[PDB]
RNA sequence: GUAGCGGCGAGCGAAACGGGAAGAGCCCAAACCAUGGGGUUGUAGGACACUCUCAAAGGACGACAUUAGACGAAUCAUCUGGAAAGAUGAAUCAAAGAAGGUAAUAAUCCUGUAGUCGAAAAUGUUGUCUCUCUUGAGUGGAUCCUGAGUACGACGGAGCACGUGAAAUUCCGUCGGAAUCUGGGAGGACCAUCUCCUAAGGCUAAAUACUCUCUAGUGACCGAUAGUGAACCAGUACCGUGAGGGAAAGGUGAAAAGCACCCCGGAAGGGGAGUGAAAUAGAACCUGAAACCGUGUGCU
RNA sequence: AAGCAGUAAAUGUGGAGCCGUAGCGAAAGCGAGUCUGAAUAGGGCGUUUAGUAUUUGGUCGUAGACCCGAAACCAGGUGAU
RNA sequence: GAGGGUAGCGGAGAAAUUCCAAUCGAACCUGGAGAUAGCUGGUUCUCUCCGAAAUAGCUUUAGGGCUAGCCUCAAGUGAUGA
RNA sequence: GACAAUGGUAGGAGAGCGUUCUAAGGGCGUUGAAGCAUGAUCGUAAGGACAUGUGGAGCGCUUAGAAGUGAGAAUGCCGGUG
RNA sequence: GACUCGGUGAAAUCAUAGUACCUGUGAAGAUGCAGGUUACCCGCGACAGGACGGAAAGACCCCGUGGAGCUUUACUGUAGCC
RNA sequence: AGGCAUAAGGGAGCUUGACUGCGAGACCUACAAGUCGAGCAGGGUCGAAAGACGGACUUAGUGAUCCGGUGGUUCCGCAUG
């Protein structure tokens, strides 16, 4: 049995060539008028999965 | 000398066995604690479970699509070339054309490739 | 049991699903009828289905 | 010689000539069982689920022996810089063999005019092999054939001229 | 563990190319001809025209192996012993120093092994010859055939890695319903163009899975609460109306040489006397632990 | 790696395949840079420049997975002495 | 009394959840099966060094879990600690 | 040499003892092995010897390797016995 | 029946027991700790205050994101019927 | 509640900065989030100018993902178009 991986993070989040994962940004599909043009903006980047949740989830991607 | 065999200093260690006495360190509850989801044959929670909140990898968006015809390629550099497809191969630089073999321009210095990189098509003249 | 005795109609078996996709075993039947024909050693009456004697089986 | 590699082909050998035909039976094996005993409450005797269950006997193993292999690899490189370090220890030669008839006497005596010998010769004599089978402490093989346990177990190498050549064409 | 499929959750999860084991392809229905013959396909084949000549199935025919076996090398002496195979000496065999047994621990004591030989007969297979079979092949083409309630569509399902989805490719039930070589199909909806194939009939060994079962063997597999439930007359005592469940039970000694005779006793059981190397090895028989039960006695 | 040879052995052979020396972007695609962007303007991620194979130990994952222990559920039978 | 019949997603019930082999709010036996148990119980040799926590947040969460706080081992920086 | 440290539960790290088997080497043994009984013995512990009885035929020791590798607790299972 | 005598002869229970009272203390109701007071060693018949006496892993209460049976205009389904 | 008579309170003219791409650095913080922000480029509004302006005196008025809809687009579109 190969350990399996988890085929709904390989559709959220990347590697980069640092072995440290690239994720996308939550609050970004709805409900606009409900937020700054700041704040808008300030989502539409990306940001690196947390030392955190590198320790919850490193095995999920082990081949990723 | 098959009568005085000596594995290398520092390879081998003899195993951790626990439940065996209380003078190990891991006899009486063997290593995990008192009692709970997780003292009990069976494991804990799957990885990732994080409790009922709603986990990190199914809280955030998903991202792209993925082409089908996605042409990666055989990188060279010029440093490598300190010319044909099969020669770079049967050197032992190319040990799997991709799709190509692309020439690049990190390093120093006739080639017949699939692509060039800028700098590599400059400073190969 | 009953087939066509000039095709081959059986019953088949599927699930009939629903909204919340519920399913449960069911039969699917063959459009099976009685009828008088003239199997050659002499005319009798058989199961045959209404696929079947469609323009092909004499009765 | 590298005794860091050496002794993990001895160790690699060893371990490869291993059957591993030895079972045991669990609770899925053992005959009988599938009731529980008593009815777990009003007894006053302990709780149990089946007489064949580990802490009863005739019942139930918990681990052990499952039929298993044992062997292992290691690279190409190791493997035979292990059997240039067994060589290289060695180190640390006649003329061919001349039997017409396998005769363990005329052997004998070529080994006393020259008792853990290893007799190495070219791709094989079968009057060589056949002369010394039957003698104790002594092993022949081929240059082809060379272990690392066989020469390692051995006190002394009587290879041929032309088995010291072959040896050196292929390491 | 890729592509994907997934209340896109838990999870499910291919395939082609590539490398290898093994390796053969064939007979029909139709046209046409006189139940039979002819014909079997894609750089189109057959008919028709010339020319140019598993695959059908019954039977005999010497070698190999399988089922009993034969041969099979080479050691004697002292010390202990109850008994030598041991320790101490001298010697031989080895295509044989695997293993077991023998009064102890055996290459030379036995049964064997290395190796060579062996089949009245029965059986399986390989071999030849017999035997049955047997017309091969190109070129042209007006025209005649190439699998129909089939392909396919709608509806409801199943299956494809694929949850009805934009679901291709396959099947099932129900209705409708095609063309015939510039014909039909596929290339993940669909159309065009290209490329590749020819459905709706049938048959095929090997490479592969497994073990009742026979023979030969190995084991850093168990050694009587282990290993099979069952080393023992075990699926048995026993339990249940029944389906069905299910145990405990091995060891004297090298050899029964297994205690003749005497005494107590109703016998059992003893005490002598003998066997024996040992009887506190006396069939409740190798050692014979602990709990437990006793008798005696030094200090209290 | 499978395979073939090899004593159920080493081992020989077997370069299909895998990891690595290049990253960035959803992608086309560029490439020591790249993406966002009108603009290296700024900023994110890179330019560390040694990896790789086998194995010892720790730990995790799929298998019952440290052992014992339910009330229950389903399928196939046996029961009206 | 004898001989028969009805069988468990069932059968019989002058109706009590009453009976169906000393067992019945759904028999018994074998298989799925070592079901599952965030629960109780147990978890076998010695020494040496270090040595906690009983808190925050979220939780179909409240005797469970996950990240952070507090412990340990390795490497490093390097005075940044008191 | 001098100084300093050495309570410890969950837990982390290190060093070891002992059992069965395997390879190699070297040994003991019917002039008595294993085992069992006793003992006033050596080691910091796990433990290791030695001597005498009993016993009757196999066992250590060094170095590695592999584990069905250590029991006082499970209203644990089987036997014996209070 | 019990009681004494001859015969036979269990059982639940059981950490080891050389098993006193009081006033305290204690996980807040002590044969076993403290301080005092009392008691020469062994039986036999009897009683039932304590041993939180014995059997029955509390039928009460609560908790399992545990089961089962029943109800209904809870959800989704279904045999059947139109 | 904290500030405000710099007015942050009241009145009048003019307009749309209730902008596009961003962002050194910092606070808060288990994570996901949340808050502040000089300065830089494109375009402007007010003002004679310096300048101010990326909503409201400050702090509530909000809801992950998945899925569906709509508007664009440079991307992909399973032999090719």
């Amino acid at each position: 049995p190969k350990m399996k991986t988890h085929r709904g993070a390989a559709k959220r989040v990347k590697r980069t060539a640092s072995g440290q994962l690239k994720r996308s940004r939550a609050f970004t599909s709805h409900l606009f008028a409900n937020k700054s043009t700041k704040q808008k903006r300030q989502l539409r980047k990306a940001r690196l999965v947390s030392k955190s949740d590198m320790k919850r989830v490193k095995q999920l991607l082990a081949y990723k | 000398k098959l009568h005085e065999l000596k594995p290398a200093e520092g390879s081998r260690k003899e195993r951790n066995r626990v439940g065996r006495g209380v003078a190990t360190g891991n006899g009486k509850t063997s290593g995990r604690g008192h009692k709970g989801q997780k003292a009990r044959s069976g494991g804990g929670v799957r990885p990732g479970f994080e409790g009922g909140q709603l986990p990190l990898f199914r809280r955030l968006p998903k991202r792209g699509f993925t082409n089908i015809n996605r042409k990666e390629y055989a990188i060279v550099n010029l440093d490598q070339l300190n010319v044909t497809p099969a020669l770079l191969v049967e050197s032992g630089v190319v040990k799997n054309e991709k799709s190509g073999i692309k020439i690049l321009g990190n390093g120093s210095l006739t080639v017949k490739a699939h692509k060039f990189s800028a700098s590599a098509a400059e400073a190969i003249d | 049991g009953k087939q066509c005795f000039v095709t081959g109609r059986k019953a088949s078996t599927g699930n009939r699903r629903s909204h919340a996709l519920n399913s449960t075993k069911r039969r699917w039947n063959a459009n099976l009828q009685k009828v008088r024909i003239l199997v050659d050693g002499k005319p009798k009456k058989v199961w045959v289905s209404a696929r079947a004697l469609k323009s092909g089986k004499v009765t | 010689p590298n005794n860091s590699v050496l002794f993990e082909a001895i160790n690699l050998q060893r371990a490869s000539l291993r059957q591993g035909t030895h079972a045991v039976k669990n609770r899925s094996a053992v005959s009988g069982g599938g009731r529980k005993p008593w009815k777990q409450k009003g007894t006053g005797r302990a709780r149990q689920g089946t007489i064949r269950a580990p802490q009863w006997r005739g019942g139930g193993i918990v681990f052990g022996p499952t039929p298993r292999s044992y062997a292992y690899k290691m690279p190409k490189k190791m493997r035979r810089l292990a059997l240039r370090s067994a060589l290289s220890f060695k180190v640390q030669v006649v003329d061919a063999f001349n039997f017409e008839a396998p005769k363990t006497k005329e052997f004998k005596n070529v080994l006393s005019t020259l008792k853990k010998v290893l007799v190495v010769t070219e791709n094989e004599d079968v009057n060589v092999e056949l002369s010394a089978r039957n003698i104790p402490g002594v092993q022949v093989t081929t240059a082809q054939g060379l272990n690392v346990l066989d020469i390692t177990n051995a006190d002394s190498l009587v290879i041929t001229e032309a088995a010291a050549k072959k040896v050196e064409e292929v390491l």
